[PDB]
């Protein structure tokens, strides 16, 4: 009876469902009684009217397409499903929220396609050894990972315009190295030469012939080369369900967005297609080099992933750009790496140890929560995304969709999927604001007292003065013996403040700067609480004293973020795993732990007791890591056994330790030197005498 | 938020020309006319064999908005020989750059080619010509005998250019160098005076230019923007350049002197590829008279609600302090893509505010990707962050974006209005428009009600007709204006007047004008200007008794002004405009005479009263303290009550308390004005006899330059009654407290070590560390997390350094991180080496000490000492042989000895800790 | 050893008379 649904339900039957998803209303138009027609499910036991009439939407997240995941991404005879379920239909009424959950897995042998940007400029003469035999160098190294597999190339100088351009003795034109003496290629902006084939024959072939061309300045602008690779999506040969790789290969620096107003060059990127039949760049000299955020925004939706393949000079610069563009990796291209010929396998192990969901279209008013359920059963809260995974595992995020009023419009579709796959969950979002009854019942200058109900079905309200179920509300002062208790207790004064109360019905409406509403005209629409003389910190909506926060903020007055970026180590852990991240900033909770991130530790203990772990599980097969079946998932350095040789000084990491067996094993960790910070162990532990 | 958008001058180019590429005033000494010059770097010339040769077009303002090139060269490609042209002008960009300062116009061809004068070539130097009434020169200053891009081969020169004080011009090139950057500085005279047709490359004497630097600057670009100002002692105006490609694609901003172009100071960008640097601008913001610094980053990528990077451009702003350091905020756009950077224009003061405003463009947001431009004001704090001012471009696409903002040009009062003016270019339509200031007007009302409280037992007016008395009043309203600038001396205001408004909501409404028996009542009123506040009256009178009820609520009248703008004619009614920043309305309540007693006058006796529950608050941290506070009227009614909480400068207002059912939910509202702060609670209007209101006020605290020793609020309650209308003032502390949770923690690294040493062999005399024993290092933090901080604290630490005579722990260096010195009791490293359980601590062992002294440790701070010792194997084999297991005790205690406040309680903190590292055999 | 400038290599190498400044002799025939 006395509750939060007994004062603004009251007034009609779209604002009864309006206020609470808990909320009944009855438009019987059989059995008035007097008392609140909006109340609750369960209140109107007595006054049923319950067979129609009663109006009681309910939420639902409702599965339209759940296909099976796929065991293996190989002629499965139909649709490779990375991603289930495929399509949710979402019914909300107002403020309600319902929750659902989705299922992400990165599926073994998936089809790749590599597509190659090479820098052909005059620098990259003493670079070229790289792609001498790539074919068969690129088959060899992705065979392990998946069959199917399919290669293309394409090249770049820079701009064909001054200044980048030598435009000098027209000896110059076809043979910009004629002052140099020798012989080499008029230059071009992008030349598409290999469509995505799988015919490493075709390839060597095609690539042998490569040769340098020659230009002024350093930077030479692939990134006209990136965003055309990207955006050609039937030129390249993109295939559909086919992770899509492209490398990129220069000797130095680049040109960037807005370096192009030294050529004339004022007309911004458009990220469309503009290679054509010539397989050539048009726009190269009409068209400005793209933006970090462009390319970024193209390469997420034709789901590109980006591998810089540069020379060391310059691999720190490239590093500090993939930061720039999420989910992109750096790899250093020298002939003496021990990793050079994978390079690749190692790039696209990288872009598999991490899945992350991004979400499109989403409706302004709807605002979705996140878990993630990474490694069996450890629900994290707040995260998106899963770190450190080998191709084939398989994860789960639990959504909750939450929409903020009512905007009574039509069905929005908005996306759900991985970074970087073609698999998505669509979700279709249809609002439940009306009532069923809308214009079946209404009255119009009639079925009321005197000529002026209207306004809605199961009451009839008046016109702009003197309303009522019975219409009128005189203006006359009609003197006691009527209050309708238009107050709490009886005791207490006329509704609650700001109104006079008339013909039993509050007549405060009295606008001062913000609306007033309620049965009582206890709302105020503008008491909400402060953070900084902001009302909810200004990320927050205010209804009745209580903020309604935007879509990426909570809390009583809106203050605390659901970002968890700022949250991030420079090593993709949050909080560098030793603390937990609330409002965006770390709450380091291991003793000794502090800074942004809780990377600052120095009483932590070394490192020998977070490995000794890993040696346990792996080697011994026993220990904390194998009794909770964490090993295979946080022990992703390789171990291998040595012949009892420690040999070198370099960093010379060694530990020792004492099993359960009472016997003394010793091993060391070469950090991350040439590489991922590989362990050697001692085989043969010390132990006693027999 | 005064430009004009209703009707500007709308000036257009030829099609394709870039017309509006650059824009600036053209206001000579010769003329009381002033114009606009619009560059046209694309259009075409009668040049001959020119195609595209750019012009700079003279546009006339008053009328016709007619513009007509600016012939500066008229001449065709000069020859080195007979068919071997030595300058290539087609393509030059000619008016990509256009500045004026007096009688003088520069303007620039960026893409100007230049055969040398050596070998065939075509080298972009880039040109400037400079027009003074009819003489005009040729300025090239990178059209030199150094070329090909190891020098200023590629200059082009005049990208960017701008004017000092002593006419003395500044010039970028970013091609210098291989594409370095350079600036370069020439006097307008030596410039004019030593120009010589027949010469190509140019002695300036008097120059100042940069050099070349090493090859790691490549490649950088500076003088891609310039601006000028002073910022070091003189009056000299001193030289700022972008640079946005430095620092590998980070940016960068170079300011040097303007006396002897040495580095003054230097801004580097936040993050790659953003562009930091592409525009900049000097203008004074908060009126010090110290010239500000603006930089643009148009590409920058910022964090969105989400958290996911989205490229909405970036602003510096940089307030020079007369220190020489830089007091720098940062502004972000609000449109993806939108660039919004990409041009900032200082306008002077648009508003006559006395504090210089600024305008930021961003050329490519807005509907339909149109292009923006904000208007941001300054004031005393730096500027204003929230844009007044919103310019919207009105021209759709052809084939590329209406780079709408992509030019600006202000602070040039082209209609002597008394308010400068805006040129703003999109050189994507070809257009150039400008906007014309408005004569803000700052207008004060006031509202009079002759005798508040109204008694309706005393009937004077018999005028309402038929001649029967009634309770009257007076109504009496004042209105005042003034404005800077030129504008009308007479104003036209439209008053209304509304009786009883807050139950006009469709409750009876018990108050009328007397002759129009109505609750509302216009008059156009007309004021001249300037301090002499006009007033008008009007007689409105309460209705019969029994006519309504309801006497308790306030009678509130209520007055609106609207000044009607059809005035301001005189160029196309260039229309005034209120104060942003003023209310168009005032109100004032009249209550009717109800339970005021005998003296027929309501007298109250207010109290309020304060405790503390919470009786100290800490210094580093911020605190939720919350005041009860309780206020009563004991006396007779009391009319708008509010309480009236003074706070100092360290407190803020949260909110009320809602969740204590016994203490009331209370209006409360922060206020700032009179050059005073406090909080403003409603207590009822009237607050009614024998009321007693309790209520919780929420605050947080900063101590504010520390050693003050308390806080202090003052409590009193204010009415508008004529007698006892206020309270005795109330003062409330609470005490500051001292508390500084320190702690120290330690460990050994390794923590053990297993006998015996793989490798290890008995050396009479050891060298090496490897000839000793393995590394042990032990580490101790003293980390403060409390909120106060301490200024000095000792730390000991006992070490164990001998048993029976022989070494355990041989330490071998020591480091330190933090405020601290150490000092040790013995020489460290004496050999000079170079790269149960029995316990051993300093009880039963040789102990070596090392004291160290702790500085300043603030909230968050540390301060760590890193031993590094060599295990003596020696000793753990003789004496010690298989069945002797050692732990290694050490130990540190640290004692903090004072705090930065005094005055204040003081206790002693004090603790210890130990660290092992157990020796241990594998046998037995 | 010298950074070479604008878009070049380094030189070539056959001796270290080739090359200059203080580099070397590359195995794949340049100074590095
Ligand atoms: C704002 O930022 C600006 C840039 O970010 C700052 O400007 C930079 O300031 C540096 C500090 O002065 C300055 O470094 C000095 O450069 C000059 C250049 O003159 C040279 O003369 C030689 C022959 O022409 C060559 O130098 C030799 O050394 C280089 C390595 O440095 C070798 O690679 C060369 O082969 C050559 O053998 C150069 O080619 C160059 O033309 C130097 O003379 C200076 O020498 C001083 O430092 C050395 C230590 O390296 C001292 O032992 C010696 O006694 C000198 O004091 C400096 O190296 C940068 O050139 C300059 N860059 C630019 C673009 O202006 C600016 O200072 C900063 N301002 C503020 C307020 O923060
Ligand atoms: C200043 O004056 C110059 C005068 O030279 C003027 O430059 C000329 O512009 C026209 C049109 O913009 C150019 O005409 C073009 O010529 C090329 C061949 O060089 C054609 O390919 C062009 O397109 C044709 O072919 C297409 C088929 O692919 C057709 O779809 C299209 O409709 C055309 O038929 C076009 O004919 C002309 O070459 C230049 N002259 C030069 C560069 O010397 C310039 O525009 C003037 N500038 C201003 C601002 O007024
Ligand atoms: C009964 O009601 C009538 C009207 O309803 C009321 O008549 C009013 O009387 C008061 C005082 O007796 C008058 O108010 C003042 O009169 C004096 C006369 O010397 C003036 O000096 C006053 O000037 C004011 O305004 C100045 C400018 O702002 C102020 O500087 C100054 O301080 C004063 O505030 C003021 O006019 C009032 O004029 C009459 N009104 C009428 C319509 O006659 C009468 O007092 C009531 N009597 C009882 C017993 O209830
Ligand atoms: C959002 O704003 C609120 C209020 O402005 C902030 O809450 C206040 O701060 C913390 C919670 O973060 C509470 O703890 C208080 O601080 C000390 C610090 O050591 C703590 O030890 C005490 O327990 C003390 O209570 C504080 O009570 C709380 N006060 C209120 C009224 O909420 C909140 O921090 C802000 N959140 C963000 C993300 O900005
Ligand atoms: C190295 O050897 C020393 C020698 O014992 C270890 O020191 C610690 O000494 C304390 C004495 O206060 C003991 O801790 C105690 O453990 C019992 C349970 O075994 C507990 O009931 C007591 O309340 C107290 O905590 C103990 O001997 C020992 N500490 C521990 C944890 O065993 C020291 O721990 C050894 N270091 C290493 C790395 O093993
Ligand atoms: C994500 O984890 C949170 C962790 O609390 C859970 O959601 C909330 O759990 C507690 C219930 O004891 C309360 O904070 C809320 O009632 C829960 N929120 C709900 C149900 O929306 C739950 O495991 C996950 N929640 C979501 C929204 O995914
Ligand atoms: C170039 O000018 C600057 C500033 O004008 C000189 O730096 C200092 O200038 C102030 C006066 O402005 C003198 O009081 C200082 O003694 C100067 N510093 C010195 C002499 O080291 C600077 O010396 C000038 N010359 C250069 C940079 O070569
Ligand atoms: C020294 O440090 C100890 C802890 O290492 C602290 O004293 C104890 O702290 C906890 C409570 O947080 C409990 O073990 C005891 O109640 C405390 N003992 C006391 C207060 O005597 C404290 O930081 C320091 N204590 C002293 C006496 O210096
Ligand atoms: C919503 O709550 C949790 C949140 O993860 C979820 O596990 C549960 O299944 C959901 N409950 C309903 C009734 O939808
Ligand atoms: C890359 O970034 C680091 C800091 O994150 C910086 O110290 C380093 O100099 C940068 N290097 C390049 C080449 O950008
Ligand atoms: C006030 O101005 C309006 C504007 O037309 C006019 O209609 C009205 O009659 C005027 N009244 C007086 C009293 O000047
Ligand atoms: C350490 O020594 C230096 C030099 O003697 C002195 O300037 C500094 O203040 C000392 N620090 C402390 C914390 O005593
Ligand atoms: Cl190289
Ligand atoms: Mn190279
Ligand atoms: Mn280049
Ligand atoms: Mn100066
Ligand atoms: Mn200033
Ligand atoms: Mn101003
Ligand atoms: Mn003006
Ligand atoms: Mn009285
Ligand atoms: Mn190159």
């Amino acid at each position: 009876g006395p509750n939060i649904c007994t004062t603004r339900g009251v007034s009609s039957c779209q604002q009864c469902l309006a206020v609470s998803p808990m909320c009944a209303w009855c438009s019987d138009e059989a059995l008035p009684l007097g008392s609140p027609r909006c109340d609750l499910k369960e209140n109107l036991l007595k006054d049923n009217c319950a067979p129609e009439s009663i109006e009681f939407p309910v939420s639902e997240a409702r599965v339209l397409e759940d296909r099976p995941l796929s065991d293996k991404g190989s002629g499965d005879s139909s649709q490779v499903t990375q991603v289930s379920p495929q399509r949710i239909a979402l019914r909300l009424r107002p403020d309600d929220s319902k929750n659902f959950s989705i299922q992400v897995r990165q599926v073994e042998d998936y089809p790749v396609d590599i597509y190659y940007l090479m820098d052909l400029s005059y620098s990259m003469k003493d670079d070229l050894w790289s792609i001498q035999n790539l074919g068969t160098k690129l088959a060899t190294q992705m065979r392990k990972l998946t069959s199917n597999l399919r290669i293309g190339f394409g090249a770049f100088v820079d701009k064909p315009v001054s200044p980048y351009m030598y435009i000098s003795p027209p000896e110059a034109l076809e043979n910009p190295c004629y002052d140099m003496k020798t012989t080499c290629l008029p230059m071009f902006g992008y030349k598409h030469v290999l469509t995505l084939t799988d015919q490493v024959t075709r390839f060597n072939e095609e690539v042998k012939k490569q040769s340098v061309s020659r230009n002024r300045d350093a930077p030479e602008g692939g990134f006209d080369a990136i965003m055309q690779a990207t955006v050609c999506d039937e030129k390249i040969g993109w295939r559909n369900d086919a992770s899509h790789l492209l490398v990129f290969t220069t000797d130095a620096k680049t040109h960037i967005a807005l370096d192009g107003r030294l050529a004339g060059i004022v007309q911004p990127n458009d990220g469309q297609c503009h290679v054509g039949s010539d397989n050539h760049y048009s726009a190269s000299t009409t068209m400005d080099y793209p933006s970090l955020g462009l390319m970024t925004e193209k390469l997420s939706q034709k789901n590109i992933n980006l591998i810089f393949a540069v020379t060391e000079n310059v691999v720190n610069l490239y590093q500090n750009y993939s930061e720039l563009i999420p989910g992109t990796t750096v790899g250093v291209l020298s002939m003496d790496s021990s990793n050079v010929l994978q390079l690749i396998v190692d790039a696209y192990g990288k872009i598999r140890s991490k899945v992350e969901l991004e979400v499109r279209d989403l409706p302004e008013e709807l605002s979705l929560s996140f878990n993630a359920t990474c490694l069996n059963n450890e629900v994290i809260p707040g995260l998106k995304s899963c770190m450190g995974l080998k191709i084939g595992d398989t994860v789960s995020f639990s959504i909750e969709a939450k929409v903020r009023g009512c905007p009574q419009e039509k069905e929005k579709s908005f996306t759900i999927k991985p970074v970087g796959f073609k698999d998505s969950l669509i979700v279709q979002v249809t609002f439940d604001c009306d009532c069923a009854c809308q214009a079946q019942a209404e009255p119009n200058s009639h079925r009321c007292n005197n000529g002026n109900g209207t306004f809605e079905c199961g009451v009839c309200r008046c016109g702009p003065g003197w309303l009522g179920s019975q219409c009128e509300c005189s203006e006359e002062d009609y003197r006691p013996s009527q209050q309708d208790e238009c107050s709490p207790r009886e005791g207490q004064p006329v509704c609650s403040q700001r109104g006079e109360c008339l013909c039993g019905q509050c007549v405060c409406h009295s606008s001062d700067f913000g609306k007033i509403t309620g049965k009582y005209c206890e709302c105020d629409d503008f008491s909400c609480v402060r953070y900084k003389g902001e009302m909810c910190s200004g990320h927050g909506q205010c209804s009745c004293g209580d903020c309604l926060c935007d879509s990426d903020w909570t809390g009583y007055y809106c203050n605390c973020t659901t970002r968890t970026d700022t949250c991030m180590s420079s090593n993709g852990l949050l909080c560098s795993g030793r603390g937990k991240c609330e409002c965006g900033s770390c709450v380091c909770i291991q003793p000794g732990s502090y800074g942004d991130t809780c990377e600052k530790c120095p009483t932590c203990p070394d490192a020998c007791t977070f490995k000794k772990e890993c040696v346990e599980c792996k080697k011994f097969d026993r220990g904390a890591l194998h009794d909770e079946n964490t090993c295979n998932r946080y022990c992703r350095d390789e171990i291998e056994s040595v012949k009892e040789l420690k040999d070198t000084g370099k960093d010379a990491v060694n530990c020792t330790y004492k099993n359960e067996d009472d016997c003394v094993v010793r091993f060391q960790y070469y950090e991350d030197s040439s590489g991922k910070s590989i362990l050697y162990v001692v085989e043969e532990p010390e132990c006693p005498k027999g | 938020f005064n430009l004009d958008v209703d009707s500007p001058a709308e000036y257009s180019g030829p099609e394709g020309s870039y017309f509006g590429f650059a824009v600036d005033f053209f206001v000579p000494s010769a003329s009381s006319r002033m114009f606009l010059l619009v560059g046209a770097p694309k259009a075409n010339t009668t040049q001959p064999g020119i195609v595209e040769g750019g012009q700079v077009l003279k546009c006339d303002w008053s009328s016709t908005r007619r513009c007509q090139p600016i012939e500066f060269d008229a001449t065709g490609n000069r020859d080195y020989a007979k068919d071997d042209p030595l300058e290539f002008k087609s393509h030059q960009w000619f008016g990509a750059s256009v500045r004026s300062k007096q009688d003088k116009i520069l303007a620039c061809a960026p893409l100007y080619h230049w055969r040398t004068e050596m070998k065939q070539e075509r080298e972009p130097v880039g040109t400037c010509f400079l027009q003074d009434g009819t003489k005009t020169v040729e300025y090239a200053p990178c059209r030199s005998q150094d070329i090909d891009a190891d020098g200023q081969g590629f200059c082009q020169g005049g990208f960017s250019i701008d004017f000092t004080k002593a006419d003395r011009v500044l010039l970028g090139g970013p091609g210098s160098f291989y594409w370095q950057g350079q600036l370069i500085s020439d006097q307008v005279a030596e410039i004019v005076s030593k120009y010589d047709p027949n010469v190509y490359s140019i002695k300036y004497n008097n120059q100042l230019a940069t050099r070349t630097a090493q090859a790691i600057f490549d490649d950088s670009y500076l003088g891609y923007s310039v601006a000028v100002g002073d910022f070091n002692g003189d009056g000299i105006d001193d030289f700022v350049s972008g640079v946005p490609r430095a620092a590998r694609t980070l940016g960068m901003v170079y300011i040097y002197d303007g006396k002897n172009m040495s580095s003054l100071y230097n801004f580097t960008g936040e993050q790659m590829a953003a562009y930091f640097g592409f525009s900049v601008a000097a203008t004074d913001i908060n009126g010090d008279d110290y010239a500000d610094v603006f930089i643009g980053a148009p590409l920058f990528m910022d964090r969105g609600s989400d958290g996911k990077l989205q490229e909405v451009g970036q602003v510096s702003v940089s307030l020079q302090r007369a220190s020489g350091d830089f007091q720098t905020t940062k502004l972000n756009g609000f449109e993806v893509f939108a660039r919004f950077g990409s041009a900032i224009a200082p306008l002077g003061d648009l508003d006559q505010d006395g504090f210089n405003d600024i305008a930021i463009a961003a050329p490519y947001g807005g509907e339909d990707k149109k292009g923006i431009v904000y208007i941001f004001n300054g004031r005393s704090t730096g500027l204003n962050a929230v844009p007044s001012q919103i310019l919207e471009g009105q021209w759709a696409a052809r084939s590329m974006p209406p780079s709408f903002g992509y030019s600006m040009k202000g602070a040039t009062d082209i209609d002597k209005n008394g308010y400068p003016d805006l040129i703003v270019g999109a050189f994507g339509v070809d257009r150039a428009i400008l906007y014309r200031a408005r004569p803000v007007i700052t207008v004060n009302a006031g509202l009079e009600v002759y005798p508040s409280i109204l008694n309706q037992d005393n009937k004077t007016c018999s005028l309402p007709g038929t001649a029967l008395k009634v309770s009257c009043f007076n109504v009496r309203f004042c209105l005042k204006a003034d404005g800077k600038g030129v504008l009308p001396r007479k104003l036209n205001f439209q008053v209304e007047l509304l009786l009883d408004k807050l139950k006009q909501k469709g409750a009876i409404r018990r108050a009328l004008f007397l002759y129009s028996r109505s609750p509302s009542h216009s008059k156009n009123m007309t004021i001249s200007r300037g301090g002499l506040m006009q007033c008008e009256e009007l007689i409105a009178y309460l209705r019969d008794e029994s006519e309504f009820r309801d006497k308790l609520t306030p009678i509130t009248i209520f007055m609106e002004y609207r000044l009607d703008y059809r005035t301001a004619a005189d160029t196309t009614g260039l229309q005034p405009i209120l104060n942003q920043f003023t209310p168009a309305n005032i109100s004032r309540q009249a209550h009717i005479l109800l339970d005021c007693g005998e003296d027929n006058v309501c007298k109250p006796k207010l109290e309020v009263s304060v405790d503390s529950d919470q009786k100290k608050i800490y210094i580093g941290d911020d605190n939720p303290l919350t005041l009860i506070v309780k206020a009563q009227n004991q006396g007779e009614g009391a009319y708008e009550a509010e309480l009236i909480v003074s706070i100092p400068l360290q407190a803020d207002f949260i909110g009320v308390v809602r969740n204590n059912e016994a203490l009331a939910r209370l209006s409360c509202a922060f206020k700032t004005e009179n050059q005073t702060r406090q909080v403003v609670c409603d207590l009822g209007n009237p607050m009614k006899a024998g009321t007693q209101l309790l209520a919780g006020l929420r605050f947080s605290v900063h101590q504010q330059s520390e050693m003050d020793t308390s806080v202090k609020f003052d409590l009193q309650i204010q009415s508008s009654n004529l007698f006892d209308k206020v309270s005795p003032v109330v003062s409330h502390k609470v005490d500051l407290a001292v508390l500084a949770a320190v702690e120290i923690r330690g460990v050994s690294s390794p923590d053990h070590v297993f006998l015996p040493i793989p490798n290890w062999e008995h050396k009479e005399n050891p060298e090496t560390e490897e000839d000793v024993g393995p590394v042990v290092q032990h580490i101790y933090e003293l980390r403060n997390n409390g909120p106060s901080s301490f200024s000095k604290a000792m730390l000991h630490l006992q070490w164990p350094y001998k048993y029976n005579n022989n070494t355990l722990l041989y330490i071998l260096h020591y480091d330190i991180d933090g405020p601290m010195n150490c000092t040790s009791d013995m020489e460290i490293n004496p050999l000079r080496i170079k790269i149960d359980i029995h316990t051993l601590g300093c009880g039963v062992a040789q102990c070596l000490k090392i004291v160290c002294q702790v500085g300043r440790l603030d909230r968050g701070k540390s301060a760590i000492l890193y031993v590094k010792s060599l295990l003596w194997t020696e000793t753990f084999m003789n004496k010690e042989n298989q069945n002797h297991s050692y732990s290694l005790k050490s130990s540190a205690s640290f004692n903090v000895i004072e705090f930065p406040y005094k005055n204040l309680p003081i206790e002693d903190i004090t603790n210890s800790t130990l660290v092992t590292t157990n020796v241990t055999w594998g046998i037995q | 050893c010298p950074r070479p400038r604008g878009d070049n290599p380094p030189l070539t190498c056959k001796q270290d008379s080739d090359c200059l400044a203080g580099c070397v002799c590359g195995p794949n025939g340049f100074c590095g």
